[PDB]
């Protein structure tokens, strides 16, 4: 149902993924991933297809590459740290 | 009790009270085996017993009264409240008991500070053990309340559990007051200034995260709990300089976790009607003291003479010039503390080197600049001048050489404009006259002053006494008299100074035969605050300020 | 971290090498403060001692006792960092 409301972080990604990379900050990006994976896994909302499975696939994707490289930037600053 | 010719039988007789008091729970603790009465409570295993937290209120309104008339060089507490303090440590070593022994610990803390004598009674490793509760209660036990609002059931929790963090900010409030009484007034070790100023990180580092996690924004107590830490801070900057650069060390650094928007970073109002963040109040709070000079008498063999316009009679001339001596320990020593923040922090948020200053760190610089300016004219604060004066002379030094980035020529600009269309429009327009008590008030604003500026002399004198009675009792701005004047005597000296002034610089020293009877401490006001001003190098090189626009309207570039 | 935790055993027991320089700060402090400057205006041979073992711990006494407070922290920003790499 993650076009129609906002419960549930399948609709975040779906923003995510949908709209643009931006318009979710790193105070809403700190989501789950097994949870989005196990909504995928079954039967999408009401258009029984598979683009938008692909879409979701991307946004999962793009989420995931954006938490790494915030994860890459706190442990340089902690080594930038920890030097003094 | 009540005399209205002394009051020595109300010292005598609260004391008799109080030792009263110590001779009644001593003798308690000693013979109570299984009473139960209204100073002790029996624990669960009934070999314990501990206080009321009545009986700690009523040593702490005792003491509150033998305060305002200091009996500690009339009281015996060796082996008489020392073993007070044991039977606390006792129990401290190891809801309901938490909020009983920050009563202990409030009331102990009252109870050190009341003597200075040379042995005061504690061996500087209890009241570290002190810390170390409040910092073990502090770091792991408000975010156990975090979870308890933000993963509850989330059905009326947001009006179910802030109240207790409500109270808890409260008897942590009180705490670090008179945590704030025994740093002012007594001398400390170094372990623990270095673990007190280790404590202040973590309180902006979980309100840091509390403002990010939950948007409710109803933390005025956390601004509380804020306020009373940058007095120590400031306390301990005058008093021990041996690591007066290592607090600002980090005082910059939690200056990153800071809100990042415009509606939460606007925090409590000043008298003039305007909305500041109030961590910002820190960096001017440490230059506010500066170490400014008060053995201001102590350095000549006497007062005025009767006619110095021919010889300085009696009194030293180089004596006088010894106060430069002094003032260089304050103004090469306040530019050498600006110098570390302001390079620091616009060197990086100027250049956009790695997402943190384009993201935010360019954000959070530019309103500090702001809230300085709407800060600046107001008198409870007189650094704001001599800090802003040093943005200037970095600007300036960046849009000159062409070593820069296309953006970094851009964005310094900016900062000036802000600098500029406040100062500009702040006197300059206004008034640029009195007409109470005037001085000529009309001359070129540049290095040419007023040969009849004996009149503003008098003019200080309101604002000095005016500024004495305003925090008599109080400590929390002591350090605003001696600066607002030390600041213009400074320049009257300065007047003097200048060049070739063959008597004309001698009515001056008949101006100094005004002033300096001032030596003699003090036996509408707001504008005389401002005219002061106008001796800064911020006020007074504005047209060679403004060089750096009007001059490079053309450009070799064109951004 | 590893290294700064062992820099923090030795500033630690130097916070038990210190104590010697605390007990005989007291005991200085006490002894020749009162009694030799109010009322008139053994005590070398091993002072001497330990004031060059004094000297030897100001030569460890590159000062980083800041030790504990710092190795609570980063430990416990290392452990976060942990668990976000296992969950990534």
């Amino acid at each position: 149902e993650a076009i129609l409301s906002k419960k549930g972080p399948l609709a975040k990604v779906w923003l995510a993924a949908h709209w643009e990379k931006k318009l979710s900050k790193v105070q809403t990006l700190h989501t789950s991933i097994e949870q989005s994976v196990h909504a995928i896994v079954t039967e999408e909302t009401a258009p029984m297809a598979l683009r938008l499975s692909g879409q979701l696939m991307l946004g999962v994707v793009r989420i995931y590459s954006r938490k790494a490289r915030y994860l890459l930037e706190d442990c340089t600053e902690a080594l930038m740290r920890l030097k003094m | 009790p009540s005399k209205i010719q002394r009051l020595q039988d109300v010292l005598l007789k609260q004391l008799q009270d109080t030792r009263l008091l110590i001779s009644q729970v001593i003798e308690a603790e000693n013979s109570e085996d299984f009473s139960s009465n209204s100073l002790f409570i029996k624990r669960e295993d009934d070999d314990g017993k501990h206080i009321s937290s009545h009986a700690i209120e009523k040593l702490y309104m005792a003491l509150t009264k033998l305060s305002r008339l200091g009996a500690c060089d009339k009281l015996l507490e060796e082996g008489s409240i020392i073993l007070v303090k044991q039977i606390l440590e006792k129990e401290l070593k190891e809801f309901p008991n938490l909020d009983f022994i920050l009563k202990t610990t409030a009331l102990v803390l009252f109870i050190i500070f009341l003597v200075p004598s040379f042995k005061k009674l504690q061996n500087e490793e209890s009241i570290l053990h002190l810390l170390n509760i409040l910092h073990s209660i502090f770091e792991y036990t408000v975010p156990e309340a975090i979870d308890n609002i933000v993963q509850s059931k989330t059905s009326d929790a947001r009006t179910s559990e802030i109240q207790h963090l409500s109270v808890l900010l409260q008897k942590v409030a009180n705490v670090l007051n008179i945590l704030s009484k025994v740093a002012h007034e007594i001398p400390l070790s170094e372990a623990v200034v270095i673990r007190i100023v280790y404590l202040f990180p973590k309180v902006s580092t979980l309100d840091n995260s509390f403002k990010t996690k939950l948007p409710n924004c109803n933390s005025s107590s956390f601004d509380f709990l804020k306020a009373p830490l940058f007095q120590t801070l400031q306390y301990l900057f005058r008093l021990y300089p041996y690591q007066r650069d290592f607090i600002i060390e980090e005082s910059l650094t939690n200056f990153s976790h800071l809100p990042t928007a415009r509606s939460v970073s606007r925090t409590y109002r000043l008298s003039n009607g305007k909305s500041i963040q109030y961590y910002s109040t820190l960096f001017v709070r440490l230059i506010q003291s500066c170490s400014i000079q008060n053995l201001f008498d102590s350095e000549i063999v006497q007062s005025e003479s009767k006619s110095t316009e021919a010889l300085h009679s009696g009194n030293l001339t180089e004596h006088l010039k010894t106060v430069e001596s002094i003032l260089s320990k304050s103004r090469h020593e306040e530019y050498r503390i600006a110098n570390h923040i302001v390079a620091y922090l616009l060197s990086r948020s100027l250049k956009q080197n790695k997402t943190e200053s384009d993201n935010s760190f360019a954000i959070l610089t530019k309103i500090l600049l702001e809230d300085l300016l709407n800060m600046l004219s107001l008198p409870e604060w007189c650094g704001t001048e001599t800090i802003i004066r040093q943005f200037a002379m970095n600007l300036v030094m960046t849009v000159t050489n062409d070593k820069q980035a296309v953006s970094s020529k851009n964005a310094a600009l900016d900062l000036i404009s802000l600098i500029v269309n406040k100062v500009l429009a702040l006197f300059d327009l206004s008034l640029f006259e009195k007409h109470n008590i005037p001085a000529p008030t009309n001359f070129n604003d540049i290095i040419s002053f007023i040969p009849s500026i004996t009149r503003l002399n008098e003019l200080s004198q309101v604002s000095f006494n005016h500024f004495y009675f305003l925090c008599k009792g109080d400590i929390s701005l002591e350090n605003i008299l001696p600066y607002n004047y030390n600041k213009w005597f400074s320049f009257l000296l300065q007047l003097r100074k200048v060049c070739n002034d063959s008597e004309a610089l001698k009515i001056i020293d008949n101006c100094i035969d005004k002033n300096m009877q001032k030596s003699q401490e003090g036996f509408n006001d707001e504008d005389i605050f401002i005219i002061s001003l106008y001796h800064s190098s911020l006020f007074l090189n504005l047209k060679f300020f403004v060089s750096l626009i009007i001059g490079f309207l053309d450009s070799p570039q064109a951004s | 971290l590893r290294e700064l935790e062992e820099e923090k055993n030795d500033l630690a027991v130097y916070h038990k090498k210190d104590n010697e320089r605390r007990c005989l700060e007291y005991a200085i402090y006490s002894r020749e403060h009162d009694e030799i400057n109010s009322v008139l205006d053994s005590s070398n041979a091993i002072v001497k001692k330990l004031h060059k073992i004094n000297e030897a711990l100001k030569d460890y006494g590159s000062v980083n006792k800041k030790a504990y407070e710092q190795f609570n922290n980063f430990t416990k920003q290392r452990d976060s960092l942990l668990a976000r790499r296992e969950e990534l």
